[PDB]
């Protein structure tokens, strides 16, 4: 959350929030309504987003679903689509929070360790997230898609 | 961040600092190095047990290394890891290192998580390097001042690690073998524990014939918690749950 | 335990103060919703068994936890867990009547996570069963009383997680 | 409601200094054992 | 700490589900009072020194024993200039952190950075806890006298000080 | 519990030794002061209530801890604390008669700081009340018995701090 | 820490004794198994990641603790627990090389139950993951080294329970 | 720490009083003995090593605690205990100069019994070594200064027992 | 020097000299005259002091001058008397300085290392210093001898 | 640091000499002026803030260096420079009490020109402010103490130039 981060950054210095931080909190609470609208649109179109992202991933990375691949079989493919749904949900959280704190605190800290322990290639997850980003930005307006892909790009950068 | 009226610390007996300008007398150099020993090892081990660091002491007296580098290579010596690394668990090692190299206690849970992860992955030299290379160390001690204890009357304190810090600044600290700050900062965020309304030492061992209270003078594993007057312990039935 | 009235009186008494306008504000707020609270508590007392039955049926009745190897496989464990759900519903009703979750802290949540961890009871499934019970309870008591009850249901779930 | 406690030890804040006490603290912080110099740093304050 | 949005999102993450209309209504509740919360924050930043001077005077007028010798019981009150300065510093602390809490719409900053360990510190220093809460709700009244008829701002101001008062208290009942 | 005689016998027995001249020295020392100890214990038993009353009046009777918000505000808390002071006086008398503070370790100080910390009882005020009780007790029993009693009073205060 | 040699030397030195026939018996016993110990330690260092992966897959990978509400749900918690399992394996290897579990007491078990209880980590699931790791480790190193390693695995599980 | 002057000033200041005739009485009492105190402190600083050596020789030098199995058998333990005795002597000298044992409470006795109990250091032997040091110190400084020093020696022994 | 030590101890704390330290400096500069007189008496009676101390040492420790002892022979005995003269000179320095800083900075820091490297028994040097102390205190008044032996005692303690 | 006494003792000790008539000459010279030195140091400690204020007012208060572009324009720089002047005055007082400028070499002048050159602090203005401080200080302490203080003021200015 933007409010939380402003409060901590002001708390470390032992000072009240300066007028710049209050200005930014004000601008955030004023834009909260379109934030909720965008989260609506992304939230309730989750099935198509996950499905079409899974397709673009499996066509771009046939090895992961090839015989023996990490997501090989019905159950493993279902689990991979489950992971993509996890990350779409986190992106909606980040959109409503106004900052990548929800995405980063849940799903980004220690993601490389987890996926290395599971035997999953992290580049495949990055490809899936990019495919979901294109599919989801296709359903938004220009400025809305720009603001929404803003978080997919951060999730991709953290997942290199 | 905190704030303190400047005369609130000007009262009283005034903890003093030790600086290591080369060119001082030999008297002052010896006093500074012995203050460094008392800070890093909690007491002068050079005079008690005849431990010595010849190369380090000569290099620091000549000015080839600063007091910061001297403390850094004291913290990764064999003496230090025999006295304050081997007989402890890593969670306790972090807490003791913060007292020895920063003169203060852990502040946050995230701070513990960060420095425990560093010690986790890189060992004692990694932990010590991350401590002395920090911005806070240079803010308090820039290359020449021996680290000192930042007690109560020295600096504006926060009421969150109050008692834990006051207990860290005691000679009894190296005998609390259970970590004191990770557990405290964890229990701030959880409900009340499952224990006697009085201290944790008021619970006996449920054995055949007992009267055994393991917590006490010899153990020092003690955890008071605020239990209201109205409160009921969740007991487990010796038998099926439903006859509870 | 302390209800809303007890909490206001305590906040005023811990300062040597008489009950001023803000205390009157809170007291009027509680007194206006008391009758709705009594209605909801009566309705919940009426249908406790059906609420628990429907929540269990929608949450964990056909999952793998009820099969061999699951926690509540045997009849002892099934009965124990339905008794636990009855406890949660009754104490949430107490908290809703009192307008204060301190009874949940003193009589329910104190040492509950530790007991469940020692027994091996899955916490996530328990939280999901409580969430399903919240649905049925809000359903049965209507919107306002359902939000009131869901406050304490979420309090229990947060104290358990 | 606060749910944990780190304990409250007995603390005595510093109120003021004292010529009879500014000296024992100096030797006490350094283990200096009260040099002949500040061993003389009590007598005349007690002689006045 | 957590603001209201973060805590709602955390409650929904705990069960692993997306945001529905109930949580979205909860978020809308904050988004619709955010601007007047900022107005209150700016008012507090404009009147902090005067508000605390008034609060301290009104506290010491009705608790005159706080300014007299401690009595043999080595109680930490506002006896001398040193203790007096420390107490006014604490009053500024309370004002600052409840301003933070008003802006966040939540009381988690309070119990994480103020309440955790407060009573241990005051008991070890023997600082009075009754008058300490008394001055907090004095500050609350003084702030509320600026926004009186606008009842919603009245409750928004009442939240943090009343949380502090009910949590520093002991439960006689 | 072990008194002076028990402690001497234990020190001699833990080495397979017979009681030699130093044990005789300590035993004579205890036997010479026993009669003064009995006199002091009788006088203290005579005036326990007045000692506690005067110590409370001089230490914490009109301070802010007895006002609303204090620790001993309500009547329950006042009665509980005067009972605590009675405990301290009685056990100090036992220790003075025995000439050995081991009873204080076994029956009083074991887990007392932890109980007070869990309850929220101020330790400094308690130590000051015990110090005030030491004044009145030494006053009433005279110099030698007052030093004897003050030994165990200070033992309790050090174990509590 | 003290290994088998250090323990024998300490038992002999604490009595002012020279190393007699029983000390020679124990020392020969350790010296005969040292080479097998080195072989096992090398093999375990070779395959630590795969051992942890397989133990997690067989013990708690698809249970409800990895789902929402479970302890190790988020990625932080998953990484933290696999790091914990790595700690346990490395320290069990140290103990097997030393032939003495004192390093486990000094560096692992000291204050571990209390940390897990404050954090809310389920102890039973941890013990079961360590038991699954014992299976894979004995599997990979063969019967004798597997019994040696299982000694210290069971030592950790008993110290944790 | 507070000396006699600080204690008198505190007793007067905690009542809003000016220093009256009784405070003047105590202050004159301290000022008359200050010069003897300085003489004794100088003499004790002169002969600290010999005092500790003679006390150790008369108290525990040839007993069984210095033999194998004893607390202070190895060279580490011998050096540690002589350092402890040096601590006790230096702090007793500080207390004698100050005329107030509060420094002993704050810097020595706080948590000392618990440290010794965790380490396994015998308390009785320590108290006897301090008693032997009291003999030599009173011997070296003469009767009046020896009684002054023995006050704080007995204070340490009572706080340790 | 007392002035020097007061200045450093005040310098570490970043404060001026308190009135106690100034009081003590004043008392020192007032006693400087009898300090110089005592240093006179000890200084110009050095031959008898060294000679009679050497005698008492050689009668108390005949092994050091016995055949093969460290101070065996004319040259070694002369060197030992030279060392005793060194320490008497240092004691005069300390008497005029008002503090053992001159004695300790010159002749005490690292004395055990030096005498161990030379093969000399340090206890013999301590015996010689004690004998010189008795001889020198025999020539002073009561209070003067008390104040002068104050430094011999420190030199003996440091030389254990 | 070494004062006049330390310097004389060092000159005598570096030759294996006893303190002869010339050393006595210098020592008497220092002992005669010590009391004047103490008087001057006390008076300077009394009026440090006013001395610095008046020197700054007469030297650089209204010049162009305090205007925008000047070294000490902002409040940070003004405070830093007045702190520097306080340093210079305090160390000159130390040097005057010691009768030896070695403390100025060790604690002040070592690497000062290089620091000022890296920061961009004008050296001429600093020397002029120190000269103005010399005027006020000699003014306040009288002729003899003013010459003594001006010795070390000029020492600092020469070491800075
Ligand atoms: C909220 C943040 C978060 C994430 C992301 C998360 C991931 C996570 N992914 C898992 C498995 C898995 N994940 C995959 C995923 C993939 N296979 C591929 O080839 C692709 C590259 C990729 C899909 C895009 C597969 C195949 C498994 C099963 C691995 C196995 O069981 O062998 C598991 C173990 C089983 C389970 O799902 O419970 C976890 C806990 N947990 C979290 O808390
Ligand atoms: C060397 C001996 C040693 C151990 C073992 C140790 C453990 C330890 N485990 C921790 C957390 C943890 N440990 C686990 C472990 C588990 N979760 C499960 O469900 C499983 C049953 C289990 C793994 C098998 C988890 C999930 C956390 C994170 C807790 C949290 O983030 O709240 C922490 C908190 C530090 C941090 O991560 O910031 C410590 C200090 N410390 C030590 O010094
Ligand atoms: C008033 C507050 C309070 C609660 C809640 C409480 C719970 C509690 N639950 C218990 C057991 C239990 N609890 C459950 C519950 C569950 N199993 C599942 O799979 C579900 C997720 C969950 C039900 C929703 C089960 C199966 C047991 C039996 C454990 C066993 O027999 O080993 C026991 C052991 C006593 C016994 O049955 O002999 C206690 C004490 N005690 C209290 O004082
Ligand atoms: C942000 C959360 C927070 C708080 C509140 C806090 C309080 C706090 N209050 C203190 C002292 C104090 N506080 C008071 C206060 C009072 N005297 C009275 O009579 C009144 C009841 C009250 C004024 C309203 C006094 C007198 C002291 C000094 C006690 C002493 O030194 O004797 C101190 C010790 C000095 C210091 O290190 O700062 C702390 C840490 N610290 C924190 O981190
Ligand atoms: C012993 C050192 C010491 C002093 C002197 C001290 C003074 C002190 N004077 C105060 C107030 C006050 N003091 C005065 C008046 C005056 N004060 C004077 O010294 C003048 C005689 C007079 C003005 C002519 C007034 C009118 C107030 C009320 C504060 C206000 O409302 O502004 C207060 C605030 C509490 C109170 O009202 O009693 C303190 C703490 N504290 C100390 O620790
Ligand atoms: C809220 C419940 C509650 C009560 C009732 C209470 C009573 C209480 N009454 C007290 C004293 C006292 N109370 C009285 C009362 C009386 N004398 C008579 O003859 C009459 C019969 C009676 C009046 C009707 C007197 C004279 C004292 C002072 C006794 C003394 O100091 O010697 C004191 C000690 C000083 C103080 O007031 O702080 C307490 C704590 N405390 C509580 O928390
Ligand atoms: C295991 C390591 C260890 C050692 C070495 C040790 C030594 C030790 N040597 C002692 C005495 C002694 N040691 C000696 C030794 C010597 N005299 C000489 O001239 C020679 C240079 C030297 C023999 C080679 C003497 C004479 C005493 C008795 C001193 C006395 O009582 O005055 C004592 C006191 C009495 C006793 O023996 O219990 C101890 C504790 N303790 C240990 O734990
Ligand atoms: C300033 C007040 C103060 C004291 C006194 C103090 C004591 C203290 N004594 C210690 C050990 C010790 N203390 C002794 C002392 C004794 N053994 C005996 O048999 C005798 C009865 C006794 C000496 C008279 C020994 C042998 C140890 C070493 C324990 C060990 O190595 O296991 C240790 C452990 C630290 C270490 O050596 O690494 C501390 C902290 N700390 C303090 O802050
Ligand atoms: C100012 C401080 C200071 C001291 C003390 C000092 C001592 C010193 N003593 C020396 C030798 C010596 N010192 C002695 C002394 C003794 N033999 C005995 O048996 C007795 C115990 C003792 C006389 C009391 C002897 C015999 C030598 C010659 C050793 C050799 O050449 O083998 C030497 C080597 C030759 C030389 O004199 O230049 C030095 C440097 N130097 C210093 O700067
Ligand atoms: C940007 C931050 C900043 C400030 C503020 C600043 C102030 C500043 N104030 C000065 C004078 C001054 N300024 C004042 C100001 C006032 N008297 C009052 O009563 C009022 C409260 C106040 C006017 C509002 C006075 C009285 C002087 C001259 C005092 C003297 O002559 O010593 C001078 C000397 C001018 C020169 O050298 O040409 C400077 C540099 N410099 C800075 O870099």
């Amino acid at each position: 959350s933007i409010v939380t981060k402003s409060i901590v950054n002001a708390d470390a210095e032992a000072r009240y929030l300066s007028p710049g931080e209050l200005d930014r909190i004000k601008s955030f609470v004023l834009s909260g309504q379109r934030r909720l609208r965008i989260a609506q649109t992304l939230t309730e179109n989750r099935e198509r987003i996950v499905k079409q992202g899974g397709q673009q991933l499996f066509q771009r990375r046939p090895d992961v679903v090839s015989p023996g691949g990490n997501a090989y079989g019905e159950e493993m493919t279902a689990t991979c689509l489950r992971d993509l749904d996890y990350y779409l949900r986190l992106v909606t959280y980040g959109i409503i929070a106004g900052d990548v704190t929800p995405i980063e605190e849940i799903g980004l800290v220690g993601v490389k360790e987890m996926y290395s322990a599971l035997g999953t290639p992290i580049s495949g997850v990055a490809e899936g997230i990019r495919c979901m980003k294109d599919v989801a930005c296709s359903l938004l307006s220009g400025e809305d898609a720009a603001e929404v892909g803003f978080y997919f790009d951060y999730t991709l950068a953290a997942m290199q | 961040g905190l704030r303190l009226p400047q005369i609130y610390a000007k009262a009283g007996i005034s903890r003093q600092k030790f600086v290591m300008k080369p060119g001082l007398s030999t008297d002052e150099k010896q006093s500074v190095i012995s203050a460094c020993y008392r800070q890093v090892f909690e007491r002068d081990i050079s005079k008690a047990y005849g431990f010595s660091f010849s190369v380090l002491e000569s290099q620091v007296k000549n000015g080839q290394i600063s007091i910061k580098e001297f403390v850094r290579s004291l913290g990764k010596s064999s003496v230090y890891q025999k006295q304050f690394y081997q007989p402890y668990v890593n969670s306790r090692v972090v807490e003791l290192a913060f007292r020895h190299f920063l003169g203060r206690n852990l502040s946050s849970l995230a701070e513990f998580q960060k420095f425990f992860a560093i010690l986790s992955k890189k060992g004692l030299t990694g932990l010590v390097d991350s401590l002395i290379n920090s911005r806070e160390y240079s803010d308090y001690f820039n290359e020449e001042t021996v680290p000192y204890i930042r007690g109560f009357g020295e600096e504006p304190q926060e009421c969150r690690n109050w008692g834990t810090q006051i207990d860290l600044f005691q000679y009894s600290a190296p005998f609390r073998k259970v970590p004191q700050s990770i557990t405290l900062f964890s229990d701030y965020l959880k409900a009340l524990p499952d224990q006697h309304p009085y201290g944790r030492g008021n619970d006996p061992l449920l054995i055949q014939f007992g009267a055994i209270f393991p917590i006490g003078t010899k153990n020092l594993k003690q955890n008071p918690a605020p239990f209201g007057k109205d409160t009921r312990r969740l007991l487990i039935r010796r038998g099926p749950g439903i006859y509870n | 335990m302390q209800d809303a009235i007890t909490s206001v009186i305590n906040a005023a008494d811990v300062q040597g103060k008489y009950l001023d306008a803000n205390s009157v504000e809170k007291l009027r707020g509680y007194f206006q919703t008391g009758e709705l609270r009594v209605r909801a508590a009566a309705t919940i007392a009426a249908n406790a068994a059906t609420i628990i039955k429907e929540a269990v049926a929608k949450s964990l009745l056909y999952s793998d936890i009820t099969r061999p190897g699951g926690n509540m496989y045997t009849t002892r464990r099934y009965a124990a867990c339905i008794r636990d759900l009855d406890y949660y519903l009754r104490y949430a009703t107490y908290g809703m009547l009192a307008g204060d979750p301190s009874i949940l802290d003193e009589r329910v949540l104190n040492g509950l996570k530790e007991t469940y961890n020692s027994l091996g009871v899955p916490i996530g499934a328990t939280i999901q069963a409580i969430q399903a019970m919240k649905e049925v309870t809000g359903s049965l008591v209507g919107s306002d009383a359902g939000k009131e009850m869901g406050l304490y249901f979420d309090y229990i779930c947060s104290g358990l997680s | 409601v606060t749910k944990a406690s780190g304990g409250s030890p007995v603390v005595k804040p510093q109120l003021y200094k004292t010529a009879s006490m500014l000296t024992i603290a100096q030797a006490e912080q350094q283990d200096r054992f009260l040099e002949l110099g500040e061993l003389n740093q009590l007598v005349s304050f007690l002689n006045t | 700490m957590q603001d209201i949005i973060t805590s709602v999102i955390n409650q929904y993450d705990l069960s692993g589900r997306y945001l529905d209309i109930k949580g979205i209504n909860q978020i809308n509740n904050y988004f619709d009072t955010g601007l007047k919360r900022l107005m209150i924050a700016k008012l507090i930043n404009k009147e902090a020194t005067n508000l605390i001077k008034e609060a301290s005077e009104l506290l010491f007028i009705e608790q005159p024993e706080l300014l007299r010798p401690c009595g043999n019981a080595f109680i930490g009150n506002a006896y001398t200039t040193r203790r007096y300065a420390a107490c006014i510093r604490d009053i500024e602390y309370y004002l600052r952190y409840s301003a933070y809490s008003i802006i966040a719409g939540n009381n988690s900053i309070l119990d994480e950075r103020v309440l955790d360990g407060l009573k241990e510190t005051y008991n070890s220093l023997l600082v009075p806890i009754g008058p300490t809460i008394r001055v907090i709700q004095l500050l609350k009244e003084i702030i509320q006298k600026k926004f009186s008829t606008e009842n919603i701002e009245n409750a928004i101001i009442a939240e943090p000080f009343d949380y502090l008062a009910i949590n520093l208290s002991d439960k006689n009942l």
